[PDB]
């Protein structure tokens, strides 16, 4: 409350080499208190150039 | 399914904190300064009966 959910994510578990360039980033914002569940995939324009 | 034993003379097994490891290699590349194709793997930790 006052806030998000911050997080740093390790890179080298994807080994960005032969042929990769887009990645899509899903969300599951759960209210709680409501059984509702609003996802948002958001930047799906991180490139690797 | 995989497993690992040890053993020496007449079978008689030995106790030991084994530490195993499973990966592969998709196209032998050879490193390109970011390992000779060390691609993912799972690894696992336990002890021996
Ligand atoms: C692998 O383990 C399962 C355990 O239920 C067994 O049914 C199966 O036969 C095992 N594989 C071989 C080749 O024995």
């Amino acid at each position: 409350s006052h806030g998000c959910f911050y997080q740093q994510v390790k890179t080298k578990v994807f080994q960005l080499k032969r042929k990769e360039y887009e990645m899509k980033l899903h969300t599951e914002a759960q209210i709680q208190e409501e059984g509702t569940v609003v996802e948002l995939t958001g930047r799906q324009s991180s490139e690797i150039t | 399914n995989v497993s690992v034993c040890g053993l020496y003379t007449y079978g008689k097994p030995v106790p030991g904190h084994v530490t195993v490891s499973i990966c592969r290699k998709y196209s032998d590349a050879s490193d390109c300064h970011g390992e000779d194709s060390q691609a993912f793997c799972e690894k696992f930790s336990g002890q021996l009966n």
